């Protein structure tokens, strides 16, 4: 779930 | 002693870390305990470990935190004291003049959406980088100067979105260094119908067999780059084997990740070749995990 706005 | 509070403690985080080094034999590599003890002073975050695989090689010391809470700032230069503290042993390198043109001036940092700061360690030193993510949205100026460090044509320049751009920058620990741009589709978008066809006419149809299982599509243009990378965002771990057919080398992390607890989402990243072939045998893999307080 990283790097997402 | 303390003075700010957590339900969290350290351990959990470095616990996280310490699985993936276990499971994939990650002895110590320079900086990694610097950066362990960087992981250890942040707030709230998300820590993604990652796996590199090359036919029957696999390059697992890749581990980026990102920063959950909106102190910018602090966050940034937090990031870039890891980097300096790096950069002191005297054999190391790091040319960090491209994020300096990247943050010159009065940069607008009420213009940042989201940061990262990340490592890829290898066996030898001139091999390994460090890593700085920072997304910026609706900032003109600082967009285009980003444009410019990646150096496409006004063709591709034209084809990024003015809302929202993920931005990384690589320093390899013998002084090279490269920004990369990830343009990017969210699930509402790459189903609208004039984006579809329009996909349809830039990327193969087995590129785009993937899509249904994702909620976010990307795609990363760097000068580093042989070619350029896509990036699958899936919705549902136990989805992934029935659609990416990857070797044996790529299937011992998989099989580790889907009984980690975590995330039940994880990015895919390889080239469009890759996509084309009968067996995937280079790619990249991430999978993650949530830190955060629960004190309201
Ligand atoms: C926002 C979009 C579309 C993609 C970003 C997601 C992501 C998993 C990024 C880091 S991959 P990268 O750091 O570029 O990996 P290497 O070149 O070091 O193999
Ligand atoms: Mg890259």
């Amino acid at each position: 779930g990283a790097h997402t706005i | 002693s303390k003075v700010f509070k957590s339900t969290i403690a350290p351990e959990e985080k470095l616990r996280y870390i310490g699985n993936h080094k276990q499971a994939f034999d990650i002895e110590p590599l320079y900086p990694l305990a610097l950066f362990e003890e960087f992981v250890a002073t942040t707030g709230d975050c998300i820590i993604e470990c990652s796996g590199k695989i090359k036919q029957d090689q696999l390059y697992p010391a890749r581990i980026d935190l990102q920063f959950s809470d909106k102190h910018h700032f602090h966050n940034i230069h937090t990031s870039i004291d890891f980097l300096k503290r790096a950069a002191s042993r005297t054999d190391v390198n790091l040319n960090l003049d491209i994020l300096a043109t990247f943050l010159a001036g009065n940069f607008d940092y009420s213009k940042v959406q989201n940061i990262l700061a990340g490592i890829d360690l290898r066996q030898n030193l001139g091999e390994s980088k460090l890593k700085l993510f920072i997304r910026i949205g609706d900032y003109p100026a600082k967009m285009a100067v980003a444009k410019h460090l990646c150096n496409i044509t006004p063709e591709s320049e034209a084809m990024l979105r003015s809302d929202t751009l993920h931005i990384g920058f690589d320093f390899y620990l013998d002084g090279r260094s490269a920004i990369e741009l990830y343009p990017e589709l969210k699930k509402d978008e790459f189903n609208h119908p004039f984006i579809y066809n329009q996909l349809k006419t830039i990327l193969s149809p087995e590129a785009l067999k993937p899509l249904p299982l994702c909620n976010l599509f990307g795609i990363g243009l760097s000068p580093a780059n042989e070619a350029n990378v896509l990036y699958y965002h899936l919705e549902n771990i136990e989805d992934f084997l029935s659609y990416f057919p990857i070797n044996d080398t790529a299937r011992r992390v998989h099989d580790f990740y889907l009984q980690q607890e975590g995330s039940r989402r994880m990015w895919v990243a390889l080239s469009e070749s890759e996509m084309k072939a009968g067996r995937i045998n280079n790619v990249n893999l991430y999978y993650s995990k949530a830190f955060t307080s629960q004190n309201p």
